[PDB]
């Protein structure tokens, strides 16, 4: 997402994005799986799993 | 009249550096100096702490080197 910043949209343009889509966190305390909205430093997402 | 002896003294030598050498050579090793010390400021021209501290305090040439980029299209 951060390329993107400074060729097509603004930083405050592109972390809008990259907070719609949503990403694999660390897991919590008790070692669940964990979500996240995601940040400048991640990459854009596929549409499918596998 | 008649002199029968050469009188002289024997100068200062370290066996090839002679002190006359060196005071024939200091403003040419003054020269180098200052010749090596613009190379370094070629090769760490690039180097942003060396433009912090010293290319940007330069009248012509140091507003030249810094960026306008806004923090809105900066990633980091």
């Amino acid at each position: 997402w951060r390329t993107l910043v400074g060729v097509s949209h603004t930083n405050e343009e592109v972390r809008n994005m990259a907070e719609e889509f949503e990403y694999d966190d660390e897991p919590d305390e008790q070692g669940n799986p964990k979500k996240r909205p995601g940040k400048l430093s991640d990459y854009i997402p596929g549409p499918y799993p596998n | 009249a008649y002199t029968s002896h050469l009188s002289s003294k024997t100068g200062l030598h370290f066996g090839r550096l002679s002190l006359r050498s060196l005071t024939a050579y200091a403003p040419n090793l003054m020269l180098w100096g200052g010749a090596s010390m613009l190379g370094l400021f070629v090769f760490t021209e690039g180097w942003p702490k060396f433009q912090d501290t010293l290319y940007k305090k330069i009248p012509l040439l140091g507003p030249t080197l810094e960026d306008h980029t806004p923090p809105e299209d900066k990633p980091n």
